[PDB]
């Protein structure tokens, strides 16, 4: 899975 | 240079602190927001700069004063932030947030305004982007009073937002709301989600300018928390274009990393262990959008389309209009 953040 | 009890503006203090020791504001006002009056003001805006931050053993602790003390005002802002800081530690389930945020309730502009943005990144956390950009609609400025807060929300909403563009394929949109909060933000973790972010909508489009944003994001990955987000993404990057990979994570629990390990291994050839790794993820509670990798990674492996199928699948429940492009091309060659 990709790592998406904010 | 007053007592800390008495202050009137950390927005000044802290504009002088970041100027001069800059490198070691953390552990500077970590001894400094303690020491503030849990009543006034500057404790509020002390939380909220702690959090933003993600100093999270700061922000804890200021939670408490801010529950235990006895201004309305204050108390509400330390409950709001509690609940925000158990659903990122995952001691408490969104459904169970929902309810809980209902009986109390909140009246400061902040606090409701801050209630919605707080889901938004739980949404995020699991996969709900349907539930984000929509709940990101609700979030009116024109409710918030000019001053340190609403600027500090603007630089958290214009992250959320990039992350909206970015699920909804909007890459060129991502990368402005990225640029937004780095142009108008000082704050490491803005900044290392920025280009963090950045780097995510080049994956497929190049992987060197991809890895130039993960470089840059680098020197804003002091806290170990974002060390191993950029390391997951980093890993994701290898896997994607099959370039060295320094960064497969063999020491954590968590669904993602396992499954960026899984991926390292279909690309070297160790079927038998990527599939042990998805075999104990399978009694595992994966969202919807881990499970659109999970089979995907089951595709790469197994050849079979109905795993491609149910990937897509997972992909649109989520509503990620990004990554369904992976199940997708994989079946474009398959014919």
């Amino acid at each position: 899975s990709a790592i998406r953040g904010a | 240079n007053t007592p800390e009890k008495e202050m009137e503006n950390l927005g000044g203090l802290l504009k002088i602190v970041k100027n001069l020791f800059p490198d070691s504001e953390e552990q500077l006002l970590s001894e400094y927001f303690l020491e503030l009056d849990p009543n006034k003001k500057c404790a509020r805006q002390s939380v909220e700069y702690s959090d933003i931050n993600q100093w999270d053993t700061l922000t804890d602790k200021i939670i408490i004063n801010l529950c235990n003390s006895k201004n309305s005002t204050s108390q509400e802002w330390g409950k709001v932030y509690s609940l925000h800081r158990k659903l990122n530690k995952n001691e408490i389930s969104l459904n169970d947030a929902i309810r809980e945020s209902g009986k109390c309730k909140i009246k400061s502009a902040e606090m409701l305004f801050f209630s919605n943005a707080m889901l938004m990144y739980a949404y995020l956390n699991i996969g709900e982007f349907g539930l984000m950009k929509s709940t990101s609609k609700l979030l009116e400025f024109d409710d918030l009073p000019e001053g340190f807060i609403k600027e500090s929300f603007k630089s958290r909403v214009s992250m959320l937002e990039a992350n909206i563009s970015l699920n909804e394929n909007s890459l060129l949109e991502a990368r402005q709301h990225s640029n937004r909060a780095i142009e108008n933000s000082n704050v490491n973790r803005i900044c290392f989600f920025a280009y963090l972010t950045i780097g995510n909508t080049l994956i497929f489009e190049d992987y060197d300018e991809a890895k130039k944003a993960y470089i840059k994001g680098q020197k804003y990955a002091k806290n170990p928390v974002h060390q191993e987000m950029l390391d997951g993404a980093l890993c994701f990057l290898s896997n994607i274009w099959k370039k060295e990979n320094q960064w497969v994570n063999y020491n954590s629990d968590n669904i993602k990393y396992l499954q960026l390990r899984a991926f390292y291994y279909i690309n070297q050839g160790n079927i038998e262990e990527a599939t042990e790794i998805l075999d104990e993820l399978s009694s595992r509670d994966q969202d919807e959008n881990e499970l659109g990798f999970y089979y995907y990674y089951k595709g790469l492996i197994s050849q079979d389309k109905t795993d491609y199928a149910k990937s897509i699948r997972y992909f649109k429940k989520s509503d990620d209009k990004y990554f369904i492009q992976l199940p997708l091309l994989q079946l474009e060659r398959m014919g």
